[PDB]
């Protein structure tokens, strides 16, 4: 009869693990309360059999080796059950945290391109100005309005576009960010994320533009604070990682569980 | 000192930079606490509605709106400024009559009247029989009061529209549309918006299509005007940029400060063509050189 | 002798799982060629032991459906094992495909911003010029001057400044392209890539500047033709899809394999 | 006609956009046909090497190069031409005893004496005893030929360099530490390249500290140019861009047409202040207003 729970063990192993895998690849809250129910109930099936088989035998060095290897197999399950946990809770932060950061970013975007254009019409209507200063023959004051469109406005027009191009960098990392799986473009763009945000923290500061310039300082310490999503882009991944080894483990524990089931199928034919 | 706080559409481009200076001009003779806000552009629903938010937060006395849709807020202004007093500028902001309890006052212009000033200004220049004559018209984004106008001053006018062209009100974009209209060349003139012309304007240079396409705007701006000024735009109207903004002021200080006001005041459009830019005309439209975007 | 066999043979069958999946993870064509060469031996076992409990019954029903239960088994590690082969080859050519798009990209950001460049060069040497027709009183061509500023400089200043924004942008693109695993991004990003090409395609014909706009138009043609490494972006996703599944596959398989050596342990019972 | 190949750093700046437009101008006037590439930029060492490696295939007569690094190309010049003929132009490119059989011209300026002028200027501003005088010194990236013969014409000169800052040749890096050194206010002048300076003279008017700190170039471009015309600089030495770019087409269409021609050419450096702009030496400098990069 111990052959009769052994194989009833074997079989009842393998569909735990395509139980595991399945709880792995599980998306919402609800796959997950799925396919680990079930993983659930196939656990308190191995169970039954496992103590029914435990019966079959009374060697004190193969009863506790199996006791244990019993054990193994339930926290791994286990702590595989609370990564696939973890993930869903990750992806919900994650999706959350960048969307926030993505809104903020785009209101800079905007908010430097508007600069831009403003800088155009009034070059525009600075050399219309000049027309009239150029009428009245104030030769002086034309002079005077030339130097300006080129210290001030030709110049300004440029440290605006460069600035309008970091704040535009910027946002499309926000964008790639919320579906970064990979580990070394995580690092990457977490490391430009901090030096572009640094650097276009001081061409703010230095841009004469009241209101302005204290909008923008804003929405960069509020973009700063938020750049933490990066650490948690990591935890995904390193995450995920461990959600992988538990399961290569399960695999060992199981062949450990049935390399016992089996020495111990035997004591019952002594 | 009062508090009112205007929010506008967006602030990048002439209009809206001239509707400003008048605010903040007015804002300022009229002695009252100004503090502007900008949506990020017309698309912008949700930051505008977080702004109305924010001005109330802020204290306001009195907020002056500039809607980015007309039936936006129409039934929940009041879950936004609470029961702030609200002026619209520009744009018709259109209510419910539960929600209409807010508005103290609203400055604008019907630009069915804006369309109809150039259509004019083309239908005296060929009249019926005079030989018939083609336009093209970018107006811009996708019924609308400035082509109706348009079509209606049009009317028994030896002017033909063959073809019209619509496209976002970016500058890039109309720029295609203007190069599109000078490769058809069979035609006599562009009626666009003043971002269209302005494109026009350099396009017809670069094709030294100049003197060979006349250029009507269906509205004012730096650039249209100065277009005007140098004989490179034959025509456009003002809905007075500058007095819109002032108006709205105004209104917002006279109602607070209990003091006989319009409550629906509207500049008077007047027409323009490059003899005939008087000064006192433009200085109610476009803001002064130099002058730069103020918050405050 | 028979159930010397099974349980040998269920203990090969954890271990070739775990040797599957240690496939599945390899990375260079030397993980491969490991993880799968000793697949192959642990492979050649299963089959002595298969084969000698092959013996211990003549059931027609039965021999039959092991015969075909480790055929099927066979297949399966072999489709899986030319999945990991393929894997390794598609990362070859997209990591590969994409940097020579990089290239491309980066030239073409470089051509673009050198033009902006050149723009403010010119607007300011065209303003020095007017301070001269000034002087000379030469008013008219003064007026003519500042016309030309407007109509041409500051106007080309702007487009220049938007085309080579779309170049950054364009270039972001193809940044983040090697390293996309998320197919709904790839999605996005592969007609976001078509869509921009097209109006960039079309902004450069209208600029009038001979050798540039030829030279622009080239590099925008060849970047076209290198678009499809967005298709082979999705065969990678696509693949790596069929590796998972096909590693379930293997479950049920080695589940079904026993369940079937168990019906054929008795039999020898008879 | 002889099919001669240029091939710059870039083409991104006054300095090579007049270089370009001597190299065409002469390119034309010589009867040759031109052909110019520009690297991305100096970092670009691969690009540079196929555009060599590109001039051949198009099948260059002769090759003029403007190296993007001198040690470049140094074992390898003929892996990329060939056994055709190179000139160097602007840069020093340095080549084995192996490599030299191609160098068969070069233009170029020693560009310590660039620094000296510049220096030389200050110290005669200043002599030793009228007066401790501070500098700063904003030469661009990091012994350097400019910075050399600075040194070697205020030796003996009572003014002092009190801190020297360096960063990469761009404009709002540049701009940055010209702030940097507007912050520390007690210096009287700022040497430094001609981006530099460009930027300064925005600055200083933006702080209103013109006419507190002194603007000296190290070398000439539109701009600076324009900054002396205007007396918003006091000195920048001119090494003639535009001239520099004609004699190497002068040379390489000389060897060709078996003609005689200094093997070494080299411009003669000339010092600018605002009173001393003399039309034939800039029109040797800079290229004409207008003149747009060619490209053959």
């Amino acid at each position: 009869s111990a052959m009769i729970e052994a194989r009833q063990v074997s079989e009842l192993s393998t569909r735990i693990i395509s139980s595991v895998q399945m709880l792995s690849n599980a998306q919402n809250e609800q796959e997950r309360k799925e396919a680990g129910r079930v993983l659930f109930e196939q656990l308190e099936s191995l169970l039954t059999h496992i103590k029914e088989l435990g019966g079959e035998s009374f060697d004190s060095k193969l009863l506790d080796a199996l006791e244990s290897n019993v054990q193994n197999v339930i926290n791994n399950l286990a702590e595989l059950g609370v990564t696939v946990e973890r993930k869903l809770w990750l992806a919900k932060e994650i999706d959350t945290r960048v969307e926030e950061m993505r809104l903020l970013s785009e209101e800079l975007e905007q908010l430097t391109r508007t600069q831009v254009q403003n800088t155009s019409t009034i070059a525009v209507a600075n050399v219309t100005h000049i027309y009239d200063l150029l009428e009245a023959n104030k030769k002086d004051q034309v002079y005077q309005a030339l130097d300006a469109l080129v210290e001030v406005d030709l110049d300004l027009t440029e440290r605006l576009h460069e600035l309008h191009l970091l704040a535009f960098k910027m946002l499309n990392q926000i964008e790639e960010a919320r579906t970064l799986t990979n580990v070394d473009r995580i690092q990457q763009i977490q490391t430009a994320f901090e030096n572009n945000l640094k650097i276009m923290k001081r061409r703010v500061l230095a841009v004469e533009d009241p209101t302005r310039s204290k909008q923008m300082s804003q929405l960069l310490t509020e973009l700063g604070k938020r750049q933490v999503v990066f650490t948690i882009l990591l935890q995904q991944y390193e995450n995920n990682e461990q959600s992988q080894q538990l399961m290569q483990k399960t695999l060992e524990l199981f062949s450990e569980l049935n390399s016992t089931v089996n020495k111990l199928v035997d004591d019952s034919n002594k | 000192d009062e508090k009112i706080c205007a929010i506008y559409p967006h602030l990048k481009d002439s209009y809206w930079l001239s509707v400003n200076y008048g605010m903040v001009s007015e804002a300022e003779k009229q002695g009252v606490n100004l503090r502007v806000l900008e949506a990020g552009g017309y698309p912008n629903k949700s930051r505008q509605e977080q702004q109305l938010a924010l001005c109330t937060q802020w204290g306001a006395n009195a907020i002056i709106l500039g809607t980015v849709d007309p039936h936006a807020y129409e039934h929940n202004l009041k879950s936004w400024v609470g029961n702030t007093p609200v002026f619209a500028t520009v744009n018709q902001l259109d209510l419910d009559e539960e929600q209409s309890t807010l508005l103290k006052g609203e400055v604008g212009v019907d630009w069915y009247w804006m369309g109809y000033e150039a259509g004019k200004y083309l239908a005296e220049r060929h009249p019926k029989g005079s030989g018939k004559t083609n336009i093209a018209l970018l107006l811009g984004p996708r019924t609308k009061p400035v082509t109706t106008g348009f079509y209606e001053a049009i009317k028994n006018s030896d002017i033909h529209i063959v073809d019209s062209f619509w496209a976002d009100n970016d500058k890039e974009l109309q720029r295609n549309l203007v190069q599109r209209v000078i490769d058809m060349g069979n035609i006599d003139y562009i009626v666009g918006s003043a971002v269209a012309i302005e494109a026009a304007i350099s396009e017809l240079r670069s094709a030294d299509k100049t003197h060979d396409i006349g250029l009507v705007s269906v509205y004012l701006s730096h650039g249209v005007y100065r277009g005007l000024l140098r004989n490179k735009v034959l025509f456009a109207p003002t809905d007075k940029m500058v007095q819109q903004g002032r108006l709205s002021v105004m209104q917002a200080a006279h109602y607070l400060r209990h003091q006989p006001y319009e409550k629906q005041a509207s500049p008077i459009i007047k027409p323009l063509t490059p003899k005939t830019l008087h000064d006192d005309t433009i200085e109610e439209s476009l803001s002064p050189s130099e002058y730069r975007p103020t918050f405050s």
